[PDB]
């Protein structure tokens, strides 16, 4: 097939042509793409903590090389475009575009199939690096979380955070308890660990946070000795000191942010860029009227109150030294 | 925001 035919068949925007040309030139992977089917697929989906409802739908809709040639072409080359960068944190996280939902369940779950097809490769990388099996699996379970988030946010099954799953699938991000850490470098190339907080796993309790931080250096110094990070860096809505107006002293965010050193300038008050981040993480916001959003927790009330006041939330950036 | 990274 030619990339222009794929693009048109799938309903992809003209802007995606450059990507599709890239994938055309890259070509199919050496190891042909194998989707697990039936109970094998159900076992794997369950290991990845995909909710039963979605998993059943994913297995049912799994595409076929003959009936779904344009989708299959893209699946092969998308998988290839990820594994070509296995272990490589200097490559940008390009997981490809979402597919228009007019293509049905196979289109909606496209990047789930990409993830399933890529599990063997990343698990082989885990083994090569000596990563414990339980760490490897715990890392990959964010698939289930992201699938569940799609359904909460949009109302039907899907997974549209494929740019983020490129980190898990390239073996450059690991969940070490409550927190995740990625191999990363600063602008000047200095190694650090990028810290992230997955939704699943309960509150960000200080003891759980502290345990993850203690795990970081021993883990990376053992399995990625060439990296040598000494600090963790984070950019997040959670680091915005404006939260202190609204959250109490029992807030996990407030207690733990006190350990962080913010390295960006105080943002302009009129800068509205951080609003969409806090709305995504607190509400999985999808354009609905602010009055319609829940108000059960102090943070929910806080986000809306601040916005109602004509004020803005800001992503802030900082670091903590690794113990 | 609403997009990601990291570039
Ligand atoms: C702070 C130190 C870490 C700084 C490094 C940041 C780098 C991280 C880069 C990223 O990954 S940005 C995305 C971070 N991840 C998320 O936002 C995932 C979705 N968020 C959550 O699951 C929770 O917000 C989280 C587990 C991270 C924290 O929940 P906690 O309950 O521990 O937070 P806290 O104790 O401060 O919460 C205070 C109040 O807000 C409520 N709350 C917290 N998160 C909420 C939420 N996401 N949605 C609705 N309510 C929330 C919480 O229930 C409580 O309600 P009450 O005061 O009424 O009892
Ligand atoms: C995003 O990329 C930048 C630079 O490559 C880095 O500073 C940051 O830690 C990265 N994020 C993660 C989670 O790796
Ligand atoms: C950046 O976004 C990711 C996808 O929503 C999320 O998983 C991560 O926690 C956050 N830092
Ligand atoms: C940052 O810029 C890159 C291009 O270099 C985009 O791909 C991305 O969406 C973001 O705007």
């Amino acid at each position: 097939m030619d990339p222009e035919t794929v693009r048109i068949a799938l309903g992809l925007e003209e802007r995606t042509a450059a990507w599709l040309t890239e994938l055309d030139e890259l070509g199919p992977p050496a190891e042909p793409v194998r989707l697990p089917r039936g109970e094998e697929a159900r076992d794997l989906l369950r290991r990845l903590e995909v909710p039963e409802l979605d998993a059943e739908e994913i297995v049912a809709a799994a595409p076929d090389p003959d009936r779904d040639p344009a989708l299959w072409w893209l699946l092969e080359r998308t998988h290839h475009a990820i594994v070509r960068h296995m272990g490589d944190h200097r490559a940008k996280p390009r997981g490809g575009p979402p597919l228009p939902y007019e293509g049905g369940a196979a289109a909606r779950y496209f990047h789930v199939y990409v993830f399933l097809a890529t599990v063997p490769a990343v698990r082989r990388f885990h083994a090569e690096r000596g990563i414990p099996d339980e760490v490897g699996w715990e890392t990959l379970t964010q698939l289930g979380e992201l699938v569940a988030i799609h359904r909460r946010k949009y109302g039907q099954g899907g997974m549209n955070m494929q740019w983020w799953t490129t980190y898990h699938l390239r073996g450059i991000l690991y969940r070490l308890g409550r927190l995740q850490f990625s191999l990363a470098t600063g602008k000047d190339g200095t190694p650090h660990l990028g810290l992230a907080v997955p939704e699943w796993g309960g509150p960000l309790l200080p003891k759980a946070y502290d345990e993850s931080l203690h795990r970081a250096r021993p883990f990376f110094d053992r399995h990625f000795p060439e990296h040598g990070a000494r600090v963790a860096w984070g950019s997040s809505w959670m680091l915005d000191p404006q939260l202190e107006e609204y959250l109490t002293e029992d807030s996990n965010i407030i207690q733990l942010a006190r350990f962080w050193t913010l390295t960006d300038s105080a943002p302009e008050p009129g800068n509205a860029d951080g609003d969409s981040s806090i709305l995504e993480f607190v509400f999985r916001y999808n354009g609905q009227p602010l009055d319609e959003l829940p108000q059960r927790s102090s943070l929910e009330r806080a986000v809306i109150a601040h916005l109602k006041a004509g004020r803005h939330w800001h992503m802030r950036t900082g670091f903590v030294k690794l113990p | 925001x609403y997009x990601x990274x990291y570039x």
